[PDB]
């Protein structure tokens, strides 16, 4: 096990510029790769990467032989950008390809207007929605019989208004309590 | 260009079952993965007369049975071969800067007892009023509970048309039950509407969950339905 990648994850803002690295242990590796993985999904291939450094849009990959590392940088960073993103490298003679562990990138909207609000809804018994928060509060795991969401960024296109939003439920239990574990912005939103 | 078949399937421990990979790419190489939460070689195969181990091969066989296709095989399925599984191909793993290009993945779940196999129960959640009033928007809620394996899709239908602009679906699903090797599972997923849209009485909101569970030819003893790959639709109206 000898491709070493950062250990992410990686958090950069939307628009921003990021940056990977991988060192590998064999200096007589031939071919390096930046494969990117979609969550659920299979491997695809991102760029060959050269000593010559190489440029396919907002994506520049680069080799450094004498050092033994190769770099990804992409600019203006999508939401569409995450993902994790694997170092592959062909070592070409007695050994076969590694890819690393990768590392996983998430490309974080900045929300202009949070409105940190938590819902209750009704089944067509009972969800709790927290919502329109910035994207810098943090959705926390503490009771095992209250199910709560990781953060889940929803793009309204037609609108172009973005916002992030966790799930809370439990068999047991009031909305107001819901995400207590999480520091709540005083003033959040809790309807009559 | 790269098919793997089945992508989904739950095993009873101790049963066979082999993975089928086809490339139409005319490669040379062609190779198999799993990946747990990266990618181990299991076997590969360097052109279309031979095969040969890669780091994981115990408990697994594999015939390139001609230049298109690589099966794996699993001789008696134990729990720790629980995994994703990726074929790869390649036009020749001997040359400078051989590309691979992966299959689609199959995710495989080992089970003692497929009485631990569970369709999900599907919900929608409507808005909140007051959402509603205070933001003009509507966001309602599609939950998929109580569901084993974690082998869902979940998609959203307006008006008899698949949406995705204002939905997100968590990354993953979640394990009711963490400890538990034999969890049932949760899944979540939102759509946000303008006020005016959810107020329209004639909009219909459908939630639908794809899940892949025993085949027609697995058997069942059990008093409740037999769990089969479905799907699973729960819906909304709007309302004014």
């Amino acid at each position: 096990k000898e491709v070493e990648q950062d250990p992410g994850p990686f958090n950069v803002p939307e628009g921003a510029t990021v940056a990977f690295n991988c060192t590998y242990s064999n200096s007589a590796s031939q071919s390096f790769f930046w494969y990117r993985q979609d969550c659920r999904k299979e491997p695809k291939l991102l760029m060959s990467v050269y000593s010559s450094g190489n440029e396919d849009g907002r994506f520049t990959a680069q080799l450094n032989r004498a050092s033994q590392y190769i770099s990804l940088l992409i600019r203006d960073s999508k939401l569409s950008d995450s993902a994790t993103y694997l170092c592959v490298v062909q070592p070409g003679g007695y050994q076969k390809v590694t890819f690393g562990t990768g590392t996983k990138l998430q490309v974080i909207p900045n929300i202009q207007n949070p409105d940190p609000a938590v819902y209750q809804l009704r089944d067509s018994k009972s969800v709790c929605l927290f919502t329109d928060f910035d994207s810098q509060t943090n959705v926390s795991q503490k009771d095992s019989d209250v199910y709560i969401t990781d953060k889940c960024v929803l793009d309204m296109r037609s609108m172009d208004f973005k916002s992030n939003s966790a799930v809370a439920w439990s068999n047991k239990f009031a909305c107001a309590n819901a995400f207590n574990n999480s520091i709540i912005p005083e003033d959040t939103f809790f309807p009559s | 260009g790269v098919t793997q078949t089945p992508k989904f399937q739950v095993l009873k421990t101790g049963q066979s079952m082999t993975l089928q990979c086809a490339q139409d790419m005319n490669h040379n190489s062609m190779y198999w993965y799993r990946q747990d939460p990266g990618l181990r070689l299991i076997y590969y195969s360097a052109s279309e007369g031979t095969t040969d181990k890669g780091e994981v091969p115990n408990g697994y066989n594999v015939s390139r049975l001609n230049k298109r296709e690589f099966s794996l095989r699993l001789e008696s399925a134990a729990p720790s071969q629980t995994s994703v599984y990726f074929c790869a191909s390649s036009e020749g793993l001997w040359q400078v800067g051989d590309e691979q290009y992966f299959g689609p993945g199959t995710r495989l779940t080992v089970t003692e007892d497929l009485k631990n196999v569970f369709p999900p129960e599907v919900a929608v959640f409507e808005p909140s009023e007051a959402e509603i009033s205070h933001t003009q928007k509507a966001t309602l809620v599609c939950l998929a509970t109580g569901f084993y394996p974690d082998h869902v899709e979940l998609s959203w239908w307006v008006n008899g048309k698949e949406v995705h602009s204002g939905v997100c679906t968590d990354p993953q699903p979640l394990k009711e039950q963490p400890a538990l090797n034999d969890s049932r599972y949760a899944l979540s997923s939102r759509l946000r509407v303008s006020a005016t849209f959810w107020q329209n009485p004639r909009n219909h909101f459908r939630c639908q969950v794809q899940f892949y569970g025993l085949s027609e030819n697995d058997e069942w003893t059990q008093d409740r339905a037999k769990p089969v790959t479905q799907i699973v639709s729960a819906e909304a109206w709007g309302r004014a």
